RNA sequence: UGCGCUUGGCGUUUUAGAGCUAGAAAUAGCAAGUUAAAAUAAGGCUAGUCCGUUAUCAACUUGAAAAAGUGGCACCGAGUCGGUGCUU
């Protein structure tokens, strides 16, 4: 719901989440999966909120595009509920 | 050549720009170092620095308190083992050595594989006589027979390892543990807070109703049954908060959104702190009693049984009820639902009973699994009621044991030792030594007890020996450590610097803020200013202006709020002696108590600091005065309030009750009183994130002056960011203001015209319900549906002050309905509608500033003082942090003295506001689209240097408003003209229209549509130099914003943090997991997963290959993890040789931190994210026309301009559509060049050719979404209309090895390219 | 703002709590389950009931460190910087 509830729900999922550019810049959330280069950042847009993109990317399943990130889209799915 | 420096400081980006006298950025050829062919590069003197935000040290501390946790809890077992070890080797000589080896496998274990007894015979017999330890822990209390010393240790070591909370100080008595006595403590605290509307639970059976065995709802509702308010009341929420529910304190306090609190959650102590931040800390004493009461409820759920040991027997009853119900449950599933017996009792993966016991589901995840299964089955009664009562098959160690006090674990402990004291001699001897191990709590005022090597320790020791719980009294100095505890934990004032601040609940501090608020009200005087304090504040904690209006202005005076002094009212109800508080001689007595009740929470140190006051009063007054602690810290020191003086002979606080001023010190003294740069940036009132921003801003300045030949600039303009700004809170705050303001008027505009909160974003629609559906000027109604042809008007016009906020907008039938003057609405318009503006006001629909500005013609209009104040709001930066930053630069650049020894202020450090540039942009159409690229930070810094230098060159007499230094302050008539253009280039006057950004304008627009022309050349008659040219200078600003080369540099940083993810994963046969200990291999023990990469290393050696074991030269990119960094930096060869590398060259090993830049073919760049993944390193520089086009097209409706200006804007978008086909043309060429994500570019080009018929703003707001494909950094997903383009990351870190490594500076001008193809 | 300090409850991991049967490597059919030790960033030492996820930064040279040291100007251009003088 409130973005702070999202950062906490993914910190409990062991992924090392920083909320960058929170000072008259376009806000973005950096989820460091892997802990090795792969970072799924989601920047804010005036039309679509940061959590509305978190659901529209992790609501309907793992998106099947990469071996490496699966335990992730799976774990990020349980937070859409 | 003369020049200036612009700067835009942020929490994660520092932009900079260099302008000359002609407002242009210059270019220079810089020396490229390295082994590359290119030895020259041309780079403009404008750019930005992007770095990761500085992190708060909260995460570090919460990990440190956990490190000290397991360190000290271990020593409390070592204390028990070290005490037992001697006389215990008689019984068993390998008991303990089997305990610390109980984690090892059979192969690794050196001793026998069974902990307690060693063999498989005597062990299984123990687990059947006592299946749980609570079985044996009760047996060691009831029996008088001798027990095995091994069983004695296991019981004592259990209740000492997990000893219980220290929420209660002394022993357990009914008025700190019983429901009835603790319930009344809650209702009494709630009462004092609200009077003449309190609850009075006179006749209520508290225990046999609230603490019964029923559901969390069947007990809260049954409580209010014998209490004819309702469940939604604030008291009903406190009981719901105590019974474990998740209530919502929004509707009770009427908040903006929802603030839900749950006592069982790990976030209550912080989610509650955000509640006291809005409702006020006065409620903290009330929520404390609810938490105090809740633990008494949970204890009765456990302690269900008068002597012996209640908890263990209660845990035995929980054990037996679990068995009789599981046998009950098994027989029902094995004879009524024969299918899915394996799913419930064997699966482990579907949250059955196996998932409850063997597979990781919580008690609630298991209740929700068999809830539809039990209800779909007969004979499940007496079980479903238990499942709803949250008391079914409960494991003996659950989450609610945090309500078990340590005195409970002390009673069973003392009972075991007492009935074994006469059997073993050392148990009789160490009966207190073992007891004290549990009961000891290292105090707050002592903390870490180091011997000297700790940056957190402050405690002194009376005798330098070893410290135990028993010798803590003799070894630890309680006074000297506490004296340093106060000295360290206190934070001094800014204004005075070595004068310690005051607690936020101090009397002299509360008196201060009471007078600072009162001294600026008027409808004052010193006569009854204090009589208000005495009659209003000193007796009523809340001064509703209603109270002041009739209990002071009727009774006294002549017939016709906020912070108070809570500590006065709090201390009043205790001692019941008003002569004590009002006496100014006992002030130092009242202050040290609040000081002692804010620092310490200890039982003995409170007395030692209050026993000096134990003769003022005795007993019944002291015990209540001690069990009442205060929290929080103020911002002022007593020496600032009642200490300093300007020679009047009266201090700041003395001025507040007579000759008012407010804290606007002037007429100077407060600022009248060298280090390292690490120390200057350390003690600034700012978050650690902005402290890094200041540091990079100082480094970027020292390198800009070195590039300029060590020639210090003329001026330096500074702009900061105001951090942590960042919907459902905004549009609801408008409704909450609209709803209440209508109910006060009572007019039914919501019933007649319903509106959803999302529809308030329309500026005109918000102004409708803001005006009760009426014209702000005419008595006539408003249209609701014809708001298009009806205009919004600015009360104080833009000609005087650029304000685009609600408190200066109105909504009228037409612009001309406000009058004919260029000022505010005239008295004609005032008289007709003034009575209705107050109707709007008392409803809090319009502000009092909006009301004062609407009725300015009644007071003569816009005074020269009102004009001069408008210059302060546009020019003076109110933030203290920005002034301290400009000090760091003025003290660094201007460090030269003459031989008369003044200071040669060489550089003028200018401090501007963030609005003057944004206004400058949206005025002359230099729009900004941040989503395109990171260039805007350089543009905001360039425009800052222009507005800063053009102001000081045009209005030099105002340098003491933004430039740093001791200058002349001027006054009202010193620069404000009388009227019109009187004394225009004649006398010292200079301003009439107070908008200082007007000398840039080509034609000024008044309120009545009139035109005020301005020349093309702007001069300064006192000198005559040209300061701005509306013909030649605007193209320079447009050309500078359009050049495609901007020094964008991502700051390389070595990663620092945890070693890996903190999931202690199960074991597996792969070597990927990290060893949890040096011997516990994950192949048979389970370890940590996914290590984080500190930095990467370009390895260049030879390895063994093939079946012939030959050598082969290789160039690799190995990543050095955080845990590996300690040894790799100590011996990189002996560490790399452990990975199969041999013949390692140390001069060709390269250190590659994160965001390391690499350039390949066709100018395409890549940033090194880690040793196995890359980031995008290119920036897309769109010209200035498309940014102006994308902004206007995106904001086609919300243009915030006059219809005479919106005409050109709307026709500029409708006469330049081809830009849309032009903009998409460049992103395609930029992605076919450097992005290298072709399949993703397939969809965005196909989705564009489809939506060529969609409205104008549709494609614009979706083309801005498209830059996410071409943005710098990590790839991310986006959506161009319906087609969801998913990202294409870069896991092929191989092409980097044969490229050009750009080692660039902080400013990007100084490069060092290392062509890695010559490496090998 | 910031920054420090005290305490608890679950958790997770490995081992202990012996499983019994007719069954060939597949697997049925039964009985059981509720907690105990230990670890809770690897570990580092000055061995303290103490430290060990904050801050701190390009490259190169000098230095234990703190830090000092290294890169010509001007015009005409602008798809990420060129192209074009002057001086050594």
């Amino acid at each position: 719901m409130n973005i702070n509830d999202l950062i906490r729900e993914i910190k409990n999922k062991d992924y090392t989440v920083l909320s960058g550019t929170d000072s008259n810049s376009i806000t973005q959330l950096i989820i460091r999966v892997n802990n090795d280069g792969n970072e799924y950042v989601i920047s804010e847009s005036e039309n679509e909120s940061i959590v509305e993109k978190f659901i529209s990317a992790f609501k309907n399943g793992w998106n099947q595009e990469y071996e490496d990130e699966e335990e992730f889209y799976n774990d990020m799915q349980t937070i859409t509920l | 050549k003369k020049y200036s420096i612009g700067l835009d400081i942020g929490t994660n980006s520092v932009g900079w720009a260099v302008i000359t006298d002609e407002y242009k950025v210059p270019s220079k050829k810089f020396k490229v170092l390295g082994n590359t062919d290119r030895h020259s590069i041309k780079k403009n003197l404008i750019g930005a620095l992007l770095f990761d935000s500085g992190e708060t040290a909260e995460a570090t501390r919460l990990k440190r308190t956990a490190r000290r946790r397991y360190t000290r809890r271990k020593n409390r077992i070592c204390y028990l083992q070290e005490i037992f070890s001697n006389e215990m080797a008689k019984v068993d000589d390998s008991f303990f050595h089997r305990l610390e080896e109980s984690f090892l496998v059979e192969e690794d274990k050196k001793h026998e594989r069974h902990p307690i007894f060693g063999n498989i015979v005597d062990e299984v017999a123990y687990h059947e006589k006592y299946p749980t330890i609570y079985h044996l822990r009760k047996k060691l209390v009831d029996s008088t027979d001798k027990a095995d010393l091994r069983l004695i240790y296991l019981a004592l070591a259990h209740m000492i390892k997990f000893r219980g909370h220290f929420l209660i100080e002394g022993d357990l008595n009914p008025d700190n543990s019983d429901v009835d006595k603790l319930f009344i403590q809650l209702v009494q605290t709630y009462n004092q807070l609200f009077e003449e509307n309190p609850i009075n639970a006179s006749g209520v059976d508290a225990k046999a109703i609230l603490s019964a065995r029923l559901s969390k709802s069947r007990r809260l509702e049954n409580l209010i049954a014998q209490l004819p308010e309702k469940k939604n009341g604030l008291f009903g929420n406190l009981i719901a908060l105590s019974l474990g529910l998740t209530p919502n304190f929004k509707s009770n306090f009427d908040l903006a959104e929802d603030a839900k609190l749950q006592l069982s959650k790990d976030t209550y102590d912080d989610d509650l702190d955000n509640l006291l931040a809005q409702i006020g800390d006065q409620y903290a004493d009330l929520f404390l009693a609810a938490k105090n009461l809740s633990d008494a409820i949970l204890l009765s759920d456990i302690l269900r049984v008068i002597t012996k040991a209640p908890l263990s027997a209660s845990m035995i009853k929980r054990y037996d009820e679990h068995h009789q119900d599981l046998t009950l449950l098994k027989a029902l599933v094995r004879q009524q639902l024969p299918e899915k017996y394996k799913e419930i009792f064997f699966d482990q993966s579907k949250n059955g009973y196996a998932g409850y016991i063997d597979g990781g589901a919580s008690q609630e995840e298991f209740y929700k699994f068999i809830k539809p299964i039990l209800e779909k089955m007969d004979g499940t009664e007496e079980l479903l009621v238990k499942l709803n009562r949250e008391d079914l098959l409960r494991k003996q160690r659950t989450f609610d044991n945090g309500s078990i006090p340590h005195q409970i674990h002390l009673g069973e402990l003392h009972a075991i030792l007492r009935r074994q004291e006469d059997f073993y001699p050392f148990l009789k001897d160490n009966r207190e030594k073992i007891e004290k191990i549990l009961t000891f709590r290292i105090p707050y005022y002592v903390g870490p007890l180091a011997r000297g090597n700790s940056r957190f320790a402050w405690m002194t020791r009376k005798s330098e020996e070893t410290i135990t719980p028993w010798n803590f009294e003799e070894v630890v100095d309680k006074g000297a450590s506490a004296q340093s505890f106060i000295e360290r934990m206190t934070n001094f004032d800014k204004n005075l610097p070595n004068e310690k601040v005051l607690p936020k609940h101090s009397l002299l501090y509360e008196y201060f803020t009471v007078y600072n608020e009162l001294t600026k009200v008027k409808y004052l005087s010193g006569e009854q200013k204090k009589a208000i304090v005495d009659l209003l504040f000193k007796t009523n904690r809340k001064v509703t202006v209603k109270q002041l209006k009739e209990d002071y202005f009727k009774k006294i005076e002549c017939f016709d709020f906020n912070a108070s002094l809570g500590t006065y009212h709090d201390l009043l109800k205790i001692i019941k002696d008003k002569d004590f508080l009002d006496n100014e001689e006992n002030e130092d007595i009242l202050e040290d108590i609040v000081l002692t009740l804010t620092l310490f929470e200890d039982r003995e140190m409170i007395e030692e600091r209050l026993k000096t006051y134990a003769h003022l009063f005795d007993d019944k007054v002291m015990k209540q005065l001690k069990r009442r602690r205060y929290t929080g810290w103020g911002r002022l020191s007593r020496k600032l309030i009642n200490g300093i003086r300007d020679k009047s002979g009266k201090t700041i606080l003395d001025f507040l009750k007579s000759d008012g001023f407010a804290n606007r010190n002037f007429m100077e003294d407060i600022q009248k009183a060298g280090d390292s740069l690490h120390e200057h940036i350390a003690n600034l009132a700012g978050s650690p994130a902005i402290k890094k921003g200041i540091l990079q801003t100082v480094k970027v300045v020292d390198e800009l002056v070195k590039v300029m030949g060590r020639h210090k600039p003329e001026n330096i303009v500074i702009e900061m960011a105001r951090e942590n700004q960042t919907g459902q809170k905004n549009s609801r705050e408008r409704m909450k203001r609209i709803e209440e303001g209508i109910k006060e008027l009572g007019s039914q505009i919501l019933k007649e015209h319903p509106v959803e909160n999302t529809q308030l974003q329309n500026e005109k629609l918000y102004l409708y319900y803001l005006q009760n559906g009426r014209d702000m000027y005419v008595d006539q109604e408003l249209d609701i549906n014809r708001l298009s042809d009806y205009d919004v008007d600015h009360i104080v016009p833009q000609s005087f002050l650029k304000d685009d906020s609600i408190d200066n907008k109105v909504l009228t039938r037409s612009d001309k309905n406000r009058g004919k003057s260029d000022n505010v609405p005239s008295e004609e318009v005032v008289k007709k509608m003034k009575n209705y503006w107050r109707q709007l006001l008392n409803a809090k629909l319009i502000t009092q500033r909006k009301f004062d500005n609407l009725t300015k013609a009644e007071r003569g209009g816009l005074s020269e003082l009102d004009k001069a104040g408008f210059i302060k709001r546009q020019l003076v930066e109110t933030r203290q942090i920005t002034k301290h930053v400009a000090q760091i630069l003025d003290s660094r650049m201007n460090t030269k003295y003459d031989e008369n020894d003044k200071l040669i202020r060489e550089v003028k450090v200018i401090t501007l506001k963030s609005k003057l540039v944004s206004d400058f942009r949206k005025d002359f159409q230099f729009y900004k689209v941040r989503e395109i690229n990171n260039y805007h930070h350089a543009h905001d810094a360039y425009l800052n240097a222009v507005v800063g230098t053009a102001l000081i060159k045009k209005y030099p007499k105002l340098e003491s408003e933004f430039v740093y230094g001791d200058y002349k302050v001027y006054d009202v008539r010193k620069m404000i003209a009388k009227s019109e253009q009187e004394i225009g280039k004649a006398t010292a006057k200079y301003f009439f229209y107070s908008n200082i950004m007007n000398f840039f304008k080509t034609e000024i627009t008044l309120a009545n549509g009139e035109i005020r022309k301005r020349p093309l050349i702007e001069t300064n008659g006192e000198t005559g130099e040209i300061v701005w040219d509306k013909g030649r200078d605007f193209a320079t600003v447009r050309k500078v914003l359009s050049m495609p080369q901007v020094n964008i540099v991502k700051k390389t940083e070595v990663q620092t943090g945890g070693f890996s993810k903190e999931s202690i994963l199960p074991k597996r046969n792969s070597d990927k997991l990290i060893a949890r200990k040096k011997d516990w291999d994950p192949k048979k023990y389970g370890g940590f997963d996914s290590p984080t990469v500190a930095y990467s290393v370009l390895v260049v050696a030879k390895v063994e290959k093939g079946k012939s074991k030959k050598l082969k030269s290789v160039k690799e990119l190995l990543g050095i993890t955080i845990m590996e960094r300690s040894s790799f930096e100590k011996n990189p060869i002996d560490f790399l040789e452990a990975k199969g590398y041999k013949e390692v060259k140390k001069d060709l090993i390269i250190k590659l931190p994160k965001y390391s830049l690499f350039e390949l073919e066709n100018g395409r760049k890549r940033m090194l994210a880690s040793a196995g993944e890359l980031q995008k390193g290119n920036e897309l520089a769109l010209p200035s026309k498309y940014v102006n086009f994308l902004y206007l097209a995106s904001h086609y409706e919300k243009l915030k301009g006059s219809p005479e200006d919106n005409e050109q804007k709307q026709l500029f978008v409708e006469q330049h559509k081809h830009y849309l086909d032009e903009i998409i043309e460049q992103i395609s060429e930029f992605s076919k060049r450097v992005i290298l994500a072709d399949a993703n570019l397939d969809k965005v080009l196909s989705a564009y050719n489809k939506h060529r018929d969609k409205p104008i703003r549709e494609q614009a707001e979706n083309i801005i979404h498209l830059f996410t494909l071409t943005n710098l950094g990590a790839p991310a997903a986006f959506k161009y209309f319906d087609t969801t383009i998913d990202r294409k990351r870069y896991t092929s870190t191989k092409e980097v090895l044969d490229a050009t490594l750009i080692h660039q500076s902080i400013t990007g001008l100084y490069e060092t390219r290392i062509d890695l193809s010559q490496l090998g």
